[PDB]
């Protein structure tokens, strides 16, 4: 089925914005942003 | 700044001095806080009570107390080789 460009390529589009907000933290330290998007990242990863 | 200005123009301190030691401040903001604190111990007459308390993960004194000192000339003096030797890693949380 077609839709799998629809569907996808706003999968990647959100997954590389999920990279953009991820902000280091030098020593080992998270604000909040980051405990979240770590959530995240399993959603990304239960995707594909 | 001088031992006869601070006097007058205050009251008796129970001062409490807390640093926070979480990864966020190895660098530049770690050099500061040694510093700055060892110059806020230098306007305490010998009134003010003070306690040095990291906060981090959990929050702990780092200045062999556990609680208030009279601060002297001499526990002013302990607190400074307290506060030269901090490390800087964890998780700030401000709650603890
Ligand atoms: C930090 O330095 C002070 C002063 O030399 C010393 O009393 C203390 O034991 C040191 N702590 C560590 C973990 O090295
Ligand atoms: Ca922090």
């Amino acid at each position: 089925w077609k839709p799998f460009e629809t569907i996808i390529l706003l999968t990647i589009f959100a997954n590389c914005v999920a990279l953009a907000v991820y902000l280091p933290m030098p020593e080992d330290d998270n604000n909040s942003l980051n405990l979240g998007l770590e959530k995240l990242e399993y959603f990304f990863l239960t995707v594909f | 700044r001088r031992p006869w200005y601070i006097q007058g123009a205050a009251s008796p301190k129970d001062m409490l001095i807390l640093v926070d030691v979480s990864g966020s401040v190895s660098g530049l903001t770690l050099k500061l806080i040694r510093t700055s604190v060892s110059e806020m111990l230098e306007t305490l007459s010998d009134d003010d009570f003070v306690n040095v308390a990291s906060f981090n993960s959990n929050a702990q004194d780092v200045s062999c107390f556990q609680h208030l000192v009279q601060a002297n000339v001499r526990n002013k003096k302990v607190l400074k080789d307290a506060v030269n030797n901090i490390t800087a890693k964890g998780i700030t949380d401000y709650k603890k």
